[PDB]
RNA sequence: GAGGACCGAACCGACUAAUGUUGAAAAAUUAGCGGAUGACUUGUGGCUGGGGGUGAAAGGCCAAUCAAACCGGGAGAUAG
RNA sequence: CGCCGGAAGACCAAGGGUUCCUGUCCAACGUUAAUCGGGGCAGGGUGAGUCGACCCCUAAGGCGAGGCCGAAAGGCGUAGUCGAUGGGAAACAGGUUAAUAUUCCUGUACUUGGUGUUACUGCGAAGGGGGGACGGAGAAGGCUAUGUUGGCCGGGCGACGGUUGUCCCGGUUUAAGCGUGUAGGCUGGUUUUCCAGGCAAAUCCGGAAAAUCAAGGCUGAGGCGUGAUGACGAGGCACUACGGUGCUGAAGCAACAAAUGCCCUGCUUCCAGGAAAAGCCUCUAAGCAUCAGGUAACAUCAAAUCGUACCCCAAACCGACACAGGUGGUCAGGUAGAGAAUACCAAGGCGCUUGAGAGAACUCGGGUGAAGGAACUAGGCAAAAUGGUGCCGUAACUUCGGGAGAAGGCACGCUGAUAUGUAGGUGAGGUCCCUCGCGGAUGGAGCUGAAAUCAGUCGAAGAUACCAGCUGGCUGCAACUGUUUAUUAAAAACACAGCACUGUGCAAACACGAAAGUGGACGUAUACGGUGUGACGCCUGCCCGGUGCCGGAAGGUUAAUUG
């Protein structure tokens, strides 16, 4: 489990969206991208201390990367994780 | 579509 | 008419994946000529 | 009590069914059920062996008590049932301990029939006794060609075995084949005979007949290509080309048989 | 309620004719047709590999090619 | 306005891989222009304890510790392991987004484990048994999805003669779960003693003796309650980026019809006799035996990883194309009808990515045609025609099933009466019987509803459309059902049951394979292989010189070998 160190890598970056923020103002999930691993329980680990907030349940998907091409040359992106951390009656930022 | 048969004269 | 080709992804790996080429002597030897000559794809699958 | 079938469509006009009512109708006994997956007549290397043979019914195996080792237990007949492996008919008789085996069913039983293997057994049809035992003349099937190796002989239904000698430790077998055969006296057999002498009466009577039993439609090699089989060719059906196997091996006049270790127990060819 | 039974859609098959013939289609469409509880059809996944496979047998079929597939090599074979 | 509507609607898998949504752009891509697009660019989008995969188990098979075999490569194969197109625990309704919903939210739930508390108690396999666990066809019966009508509620008095009434329009929707265990289906239960069986053991299965009792149990749709004081809801009140958002919101019943769905893995019946193992229910052994464990009530925690957007008979899959082709399963409305045929329609999706004209030949796809009716032509090729249901009736011939729907005719619409809707079907209230339930009898309202007779009536035509056999006679061939040259030959060809010959005694002949090992076959001469012939009926003559083969062993001849 923890182990911090293997937690901090997990929060690589926030993932705004216009979508997101609806989320925020009505479900209370904050949305952020993860590791390209990980798991359920250690992506609610990492907000129950860093995030010093309580987590109700957290939720993933994987996005695959759009392949993109410019002449016979092709150049496929990179796919990310996304996550849906919902937050109890607790939330702040 | 080339065909086959024979020209048997 | 029905054409020749009807894909299925799960014959082609069990029938031109890597691991076929495994399975036998005759097989690896193809995996190596395609190294020499050079080539992005050794094998197909994902 | 064989019943011609009744002219009803192309089809059935020939059909000869061999109705067995005594037979019990129902499943069967379960736990000694086993799996046999049909081959195709194709081997390990998946070359078809032998031709003729795919499709078909699916069927199950029983295991049958041809050694009959239980001796001096009682056993009591409980009901007949179908074997579609098997021209004869297969009974499950039950042994006093409770114990339940298949058995080829002598054309004198009956439901509730006393027959019991033994060495001290009487001389009723049903019984397993070994041969030593066995009086010259008598009606015999299941032989046992080695010492408890089982009962390969007279297995097909209608098959009997007359004992026409006793001297030295074997004994003469008179073969349904009418070929001549010493076979020791330790061998087990049963007394009689199966039951099924009404089998040969039956005529399929359609082309979709064979189907269901695996057999395969025949094709004549005179029909084929010199390239395919010997015969053939000569536009127009014709023939000319002494009969041969598509092997070449030569049909009709050549015996194949090439065996020498057994031509000891040959008292005589078969006639 | 028996049938390789009857009429007849799906489904399967492809007998006739027109159209098409650098076509919409490297074999189809339209108007009719045969089978349609069975020797039926089909999904999914295996098995038989080149003088070999398979074939209710046309020497048909084995990836649009088969009286001997395709790929590479001998090979720049030989050619009066 | 026009087309499909058993799809050209909707969904899943296969396969494709951002084609999905939004903004913006028109070089190239689109058989045209193009502000548009499945096109360029950018952003956004795929939310799972209970959908599926992974996982446990196994088929045909693959691989394969040792082993067997083979010049080497390698081939076969045991114990094993992998292998779904199979089996194996559990989420349903409502709402929301520009695009994702059984995933999020709302409501009500459920399964299997870890841990804790309490209660009772013999628990424990890789083993035994049980279960899981299965065919074709057929027959109905009992129900639901769903539909029609009536009632109820809301709304509407009619652009033109009528329409406050027996009128018109719309709605009348609600699941899993839980309780109840019916229509039915299967089986006689409980107890005691004994045993050569189930590799060891056994309280279980099986077998054998008794006793006792007659209903003991299992399975099971659906209905009725609960879930639901709700949710949804026609239609309004309200702001309004005119693309919508909040609030409120009436009735929400009955009767009949009813499946291809369910009870049914049933029942009946027939040979062609119909997978495999685990989970599951039990049994002990090696063992623990005040424990651990086993069962039950409550509480708590965990249910990970991966797929999730879009297309799905197509513009996106397969066809070099935005191609008249090919592609499996699932959902099955109204009317007419036997029907999933066919016509018109609902939901819903489309008018198929060049048009505007002119109204020549000729060509393609169709309609009709006076007189004749195959005179055409290689040939009734193609068109035309026949076409339904009920009833009358039906020859030669035959293997007595056929031929046969032979052929050939009549009847067919609408309305009234019989009967203001009959025969029937369904079935409430009332009455009574009940070991008293989802009961039974009695009772007959209401609903639904053909078919027939008589009389009357309209058209040239009443199976009026779509749909929907041309028939008979002689004869060749093949018995027939099928199969065959994918892509010019569907046949007299092939197959065929049957008949005959021959080989084969099992470690069979034969066949694959240098071998090993398999197939034949886990079959045993009533079996199997090969060959010929080809249902059935009448039959099937003669020739062994030549050729082939079997049988025969003296002689003639003769190899390697001996020298």
């Amino acid at each position: 489990m923890i182990r911090e160190e293997r937690l901090l890598k997990v929060l690589r970056a926030p993932h705004v969206s216009e979508k997101a923020s609806t989320a925020m103002e009505k479900s209370n999930t904050i949305v952020l991208k993860v590791a390209k691993d990980a798991t359920k329980a250690e992506i609610k680990a990492a907000v129950q201390k860093l995030f010093e907030v309580e987590v109700e349940v957290v939720n993933t998907l994987v996005v695959k990367g759009k392949v993109k091409r410019h002449g016979q040359r092709i150049g496929r992106r990179s796919d990310w994780k996304k996550a849906y951390v919902t937050l109890k009656e607790g939330q702040n930022l | 579509a080339v065909f086959q048969m024979r020209n048997v004269d | 008419m029905k054409r020749t080709f009807q894909p299925s992804v799960l014959k082609r790996n069990r029938s031109h994946g890597f691991r076929a080429r495994m399975a036998t002597k005759n097989g690896r030897q193809v995996l190596a000529r395609r190294r020499a000559k050079g080539r992005a794809r050794l094998t197909v699958s994902k | 009590a064989v019943v011609k079938c009744k002219p009803t469509s192309p089809g059935r006009r020939h059909v000869v069914k061999v109705v067995n009512p005594e037979l019990h109708k129902g499943k069967p006994f379960a736990p000694l059920l086993e799996k046999n997956s049909k081959s195709g007549g194709r081997n390990n290397n998946g070359r078809i062996t032998t031709r003729h043979i795919g499709g078909g019914h699916k069927q199950a195996y029983r295991i049958v008590d041809f050694k009959r080792n239980k001796d001096g237990i009682p056993a009591v007949v409980e009901r007949l049932e179908y074997d579609p492996n098997r021209s004869a008919n297969i009974a499950l008789v039950l042994y006093k301990d409770g114990e339940r085996r298949y058995i080829l069913a002598p054309k004198g039983l009956k439901a509730g029939d006393q027959i019991q293997s033994g060495v001290d057994a009487a001389i009723k049809p049903g019984n397993t006794l070994p041969m030593r035992n066995i009086p010259v003349g008598s009606t015999v099937h299941n032989v046992e060609m080695k010492p408890g190796k089982g009962g390969q002989l007279a297995r097909s239904a209608g098959t009997y075995v007359q004992i026409v000698a006793r001297d030295g430790a074997y004994v003469t077998l008179r073969l349904r084949s009418g070929e001549m055969r010493k076979v020791e006296a330790d061998c087990r057999a049963t007394l009689g005979e199966v039951g099924n002498a009404e089998h040969m009466l039956r005529v399929l009577g359609k082309a979709g007949a064979a189907r269901w039993r695996g057999v395969r439609p025949t094709v004549r090699g005179t029909a084929m290509n010199p390239v395919d089989h010997p015969h053939g060719g000569g536009e127009g059906r014709n023939f000319g080309k002494h009969p041969v196997t598509p092997w070449g091996v030569q049909t009709k006049g050549k015996k194949t048989r090439s065996n020498k270790r057994t031509d000891k127990f040959i008292v005589r060819r078969r006639s």
